[PDB]
RNA sequence: CGGGGGGAACCUGGGGAACUGAAACAUCUCAGUACCCAGAGGAGAGGAAAGAGAAAUCGACUCCCUGAGUAGCGGCGAGCG
RNA sequence: GUGGUUCGUGGAGCCAUGGGGGAAUCUGGGCGGACCACCGCCUAAGGCUAAGUACUCCGGGUGACCGAUAGCGCACCAGUA
RNA sequence: CGUAGGGAAACCGAGUCCGAACAGGGCGCAGCGGCCGCAAAGUCCGCGGCCGUGGACCCGAAACCGGG
RNA sequence: AGCUGGGGCUAGGAGUGAAAAGCUAACCGAGCCCGGAGAUAGCUGGUUCUCCCCGAAAUGACUUUAGGGUCAGCCUCAGGC
RNA sequence: GGUGGAGCCUGGGAGUGAGGGCGCGAGCGAUAACGUCCGCGUCCGAGCGCGGGAACAACCGAGACCGCCAGCUAAGGCCCC
RNA sequence: GACCCGGUGAAAUUGAACUGGCCGUGAAGAUGCGGCCUACCCGUGGCAGGACGAAAAGACCCCGUGGAGCUUUACUGCAGC
RNA sequence: GUGAAAUACCACCCUGGCGCGGCUGGGGGCCUAACCCUCGGAUGGGGGGACAGCGCUUGGCGGGCAGUUUGACUGGGGCGGUCGCCUCCUAAAAGGUAACGGAGGCGCCCAAAGGUCCCCUCAGGCGGGACGGAAAUCCGCCGGAGAGCGCAAGGGUAGAAGGGGGCCUGACUGCGAGGCCUGCAAGCCGAGCAGGGGCGAAAGCCGGGCCUAGUGAACCGGUGGUCCCGUGUGGAAGGGCCA
């Protein structure tokens, strides 16, 4: 990574709990990442949102 | 004068009921963003140290 | 009427290092030990709860055993306790 | 601002106090580990106090302690030459 | 000290921890002859080797510090 | 700016110094004595009777590590298979 | 097949972690070094005990429990020492 | 002074000595191993070529996670302002 | 009449601004008696003057002194160079194997350059064609791979790991038999079971990337979550577990 190969995680936006960590290239990607992964806490998959690490 | 504790192991480590030694898995502390899952989920977990060095950490825990 | 000074260590108070250990080293340790000073005595200190701390209990202080290298303290290192 | 306590600022109370501000007398005040409340313990800012405890210049008893390069530095005119 | 362990802990307990799980895995769980005797976990004192703490196998520094 | 007797004062991180780090009781880049003290020494040395069986290593990895150490390797002893 | 101071397992005690010559395969070196750095092996190390090699730790021979004024052999040797 | 006689009489050093030379060898500079040459036993005055002669646990050099003095815009503290 | 709010009048509050009083904060000026210096005389005179000095405290300058640090490998030390990870060789046809031996790279990157389903096959040589070229793109024959796979090198690879596109987020959670490697600790591969999904008609594949580097153990602390402990009790301070 770098100062433009962020880092990041994900909310389980229906109960608003970061579950996963991953990165993206915040100029090739500067759109908030949207992605739709597993809860255990909700128990069912669900669009998680890319918050601040 | 009796010996002491050394409390930098009974604060990581704990002797079985075998006489085993049983420390926390390294690795997962920090830098874990690209690490699998596999990886995050495998390291949470005890593991039986080699029976050289666990043997050694037991003589520093001689009232356990 | 009393004090002054002496006494081998032992005692309490006022001050108080370092080598060393941490396989370097500064916090830390060695340790409030060694040492200096004032004082006291055959002993000195402490001592009759504005305490301990969870028993709805104990009952001044001193010392030994035990509690225990437990609780905890610690560049949670060495180690302290 | 520090010291003591196992407590090295730690969530840091308790005991002590060099600096500042500065009360009350039982309807008082300190405490039970920051803080608030409930419940409890105690009753500071004057003092005294035997024994059980520590040491061994001194005297005595006794040793699977030494026996003149040993045992105190000195078994003898030694803290001497 | 031992008779129960597992867990960071509440806490459960021959099971317990991660877990939604009746799944999977970690650390755990069970004497010999003819009642007897014999053996043993464990524990206690001796002895022995080794380790930790202290000058710790003996002698040796250059140096630091304190009071005179 | 001389030499000199006698009486004095200044000292240990301190004194003096027409300056050499010279001098401070015959060795001064921090005097001497005594104490902390048996400082520390991963370095060198030294380690005392006899016989009996086996019998190495000087490799690898990590090591402010390289002439020192932790684990493994190679030796040994007791028990078990 | 192999019953060997063979091997597996658990446990206690170590020492070693400065190797060196030779032979073969390489690198480095100059197709130098009693040079250096690795690999298989061997020997000295620990066999500086014995025979041969004039003499010489490691080349050839050969693994020394002790005693004999007995015999056979290995390397190497048989004109004299 | 040295040297001879009477009188007194040290020293560092010293594994033990029955202590030759040459060509070789050997931890690479042999009185001590091998071969050869030489050499009768003990002394006194002398000369300094060798016993890698004596003395001082190399001032040089590196090594030690040794020390100490000096230095600064090295780190961290203290006096002082 | 009128607007959202409406008028005489009587309170409580604001806007701002003015004077008295409060109580303080700065600045100016002057006293004096604390405090300090001085005066043959001292319960006093004189000058300084609430500053200075001193005490607790803040922050700075501070080799003046004090305690220490100032790495190792090295064909002696120093200067130079190097220090972990990846690829090939040396490596003597298993693995492993040194040297300041010979050659080069990593400290990223991709939201597609991941997953799945369907389809497609390259460089290169010869001839052919406006602009138009030794190589822009089209047509034809030959072309088992010499192209390509983001990057060093290697092995691998079209019967895909290469190129196009469709729907997608498995770049999952909870574990994980058995193993490679191995001194420890690490690092590596991984079938399968459940939870919930994605691509597919289906068999089936999917726990990121054709692979091998792209990294950093504990200690200390930050953020979200959990709701386990809570120092007499109920909470809180502060912690532990998960990420
Ligand atoms: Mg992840
Ligand atoms: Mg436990
Ligand atoms: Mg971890
Ligand atoms: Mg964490
Ligand atoms: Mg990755
Ligand atoms: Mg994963
Ligand atoms: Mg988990
Ligand atoms: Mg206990
Ligand atoms: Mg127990
Ligand atoms: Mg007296
Ligand atoms: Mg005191
Ligand atoms: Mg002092
Ligand atoms: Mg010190
Ligand atoms: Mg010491
Ligand atoms: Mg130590
Ligand atoms: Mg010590
Ligand atoms: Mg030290
Ligand atoms: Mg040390
Ligand atoms: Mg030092
Ligand atoms: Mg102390
Ligand atoms: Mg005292
Ligand atoms: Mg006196
Ligand atoms: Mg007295
Ligand atoms: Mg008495
Ligand atoms: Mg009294
Ligand atoms: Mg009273
Ligand atoms: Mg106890
Ligand atoms: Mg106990
Ligand atoms: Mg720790
Ligand atoms: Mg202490
Ligand atoms: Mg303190
Ligand atoms: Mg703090
Ligand atoms: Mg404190
Ligand atoms: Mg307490
Ligand atoms: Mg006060
Ligand atoms: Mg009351
Ligand atoms: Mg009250
Ligand atoms: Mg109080
Ligand atoms: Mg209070
Ligand atoms: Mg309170
Ligand atoms: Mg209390
Ligand atoms: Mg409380
Ligand atoms: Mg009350
Ligand atoms: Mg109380
Ligand atoms: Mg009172
Ligand atoms: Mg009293
Ligand atoms: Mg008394
Ligand atoms: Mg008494
Ligand atoms: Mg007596
Ligand atoms: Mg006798
Ligand atoms: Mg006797
Ligand atoms: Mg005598
Ligand atoms: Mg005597
Ligand atoms: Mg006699
Ligand atoms: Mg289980
Ligand atoms: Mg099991
Ligand atoms: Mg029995
Ligand atoms: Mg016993
Ligand atoms: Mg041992
Ligand atoms: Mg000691
Ligand atoms: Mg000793
Ligand atoms: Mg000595
Ligand atoms: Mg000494
Ligand atoms: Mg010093
Ligand atoms: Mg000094
Ligand atoms: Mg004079
Ligand atoms: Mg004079
Ligand atoms: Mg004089
Ligand atoms: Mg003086
Ligand atoms: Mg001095
Ligand atoms: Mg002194
Ligand atoms: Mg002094
Ligand atoms: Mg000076
Ligand atoms: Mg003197
Ligand atoms: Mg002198
Ligand atoms: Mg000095
Ligand atoms: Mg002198
Ligand atoms: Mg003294
Ligand atoms: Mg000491
Ligand atoms: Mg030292
Ligand atoms: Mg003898
Ligand atoms: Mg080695
Ligand atoms: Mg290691
Ligand atoms: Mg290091
Ligand atoms: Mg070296
Ligand atoms: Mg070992
Ligand atoms: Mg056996
Ligand atoms: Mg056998
Ligand atoms: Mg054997
Ligand atoms: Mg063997
Ligand atoms: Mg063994
Ligand atoms: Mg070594
Ligand atoms: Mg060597
Ligand atoms: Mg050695
Ligand atoms: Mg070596
Ligand atoms: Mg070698
Ligand atoms: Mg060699
Ligand atoms: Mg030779
Ligand atoms: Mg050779
Ligand atoms: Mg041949
Ligand atoms: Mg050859
Ligand atoms: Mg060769
Ligand atoms: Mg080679
Ligand atoms: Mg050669
Ligand atoms: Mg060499
Ligand atoms: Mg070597
Ligand atoms: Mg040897
Ligand atoms: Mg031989
Ligand atoms: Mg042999
Ligand atoms: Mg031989
Ligand atoms: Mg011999
Ligand atoms: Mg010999
Ligand atoms: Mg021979
Ligand atoms: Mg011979
Ligand atoms: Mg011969
Ligand atoms: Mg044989
Ligand atoms: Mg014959
Ligand atoms: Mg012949
Ligand atoms: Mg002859
Ligand atoms: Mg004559
Ligand atoms: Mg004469
Ligand atoms: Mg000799
Ligand atoms: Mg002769
Ligand atoms: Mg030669
Ligand atoms: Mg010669
Ligand atoms: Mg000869
Ligand atoms: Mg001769
Ligand atoms: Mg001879
Ligand atoms: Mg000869
Ligand atoms: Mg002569
Ligand atoms: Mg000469
Ligand atoms: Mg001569
Ligand atoms: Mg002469
Ligand atoms: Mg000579
Ligand atoms: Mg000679
Ligand atoms: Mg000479
Ligand atoms: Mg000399
Ligand atoms: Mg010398
Ligand atoms: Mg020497
Ligand atoms: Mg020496
Ligand atoms: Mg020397
Ligand atoms: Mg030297
Ligand atoms: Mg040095
Ligand atoms: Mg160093
Ligand atoms: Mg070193
Ligand atoms: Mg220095
Ligand atoms: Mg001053
Ligand atoms: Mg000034
Ligand atoms: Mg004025
Ligand atoms: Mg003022
Ligand atoms: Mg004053
Ligand atoms: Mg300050
Ligand atoms: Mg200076
Ligand atoms: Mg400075
Ligand atoms: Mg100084
Ligand atoms: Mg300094
Ligand atoms: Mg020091
Ligand atoms: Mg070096
Ligand atoms: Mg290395
Ligand atoms: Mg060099
Ligand atoms: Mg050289
Ligand atoms: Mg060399
Ligand atoms: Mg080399
Ligand atoms: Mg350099
Ligand atoms: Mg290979
Ligand atoms: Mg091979
Ligand atoms: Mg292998
Ligand atoms: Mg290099
Ligand atoms: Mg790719
Ligand atoms: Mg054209
Ligand atoms: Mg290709
Ligand atoms: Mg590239
Ligand atoms: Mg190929
Ligand atoms: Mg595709
Ligand atoms: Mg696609
Ligand atoms: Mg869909
Ligand atoms: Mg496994
Ligand atoms: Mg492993
Ligand atoms: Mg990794
Ligand atoms: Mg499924
Ligand atoms: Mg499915
Ligand atoms: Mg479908
Ligand atoms: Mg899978
Ligand atoms: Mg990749
Ligand atoms: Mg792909
Ligand atoms: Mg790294
Ligand atoms: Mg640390
Ligand atoms: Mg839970
Ligand atoms: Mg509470
Ligand atoms: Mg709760
Ligand atoms: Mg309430
Ligand atoms: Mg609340
Ligand atoms: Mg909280
Ligand atoms: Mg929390
Ligand atoms: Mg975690
Ligand atoms: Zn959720």
């Amino acid at each position: 990574a770098s100062e433009v190969r962020i880092k990041l995680l994900l909310e389980c936006t229906e109960c608003k709990r970061r579950n996963y960590a991953t990165e993206k290239n915040k100029r090739n990607t500067p759109n908030k990442l949207e992605l739709r992964k597993y809860c255990p806490w909700c128990r069912k998959h669900t669009v998680h949102r890319e918050v601040k690490i | 004068p009796k010996m002491k504790t050394h409390k930098g192991a009974k604060k990581r480590v704990k002797i079985t009921a075998s006489g085993k030694v049983v420390a926390m898995k390294t690795g997962k502390r920090h830098l874990n963003w690209q690490k699998s899952g596999k990886e995050i989920r495998q390291k949470g977990r005890k593991f039986v140290l080699a029976k050289p060095e666990a043997e050694r950490i037991k003589l520093l825990l001689p009232y356990e």
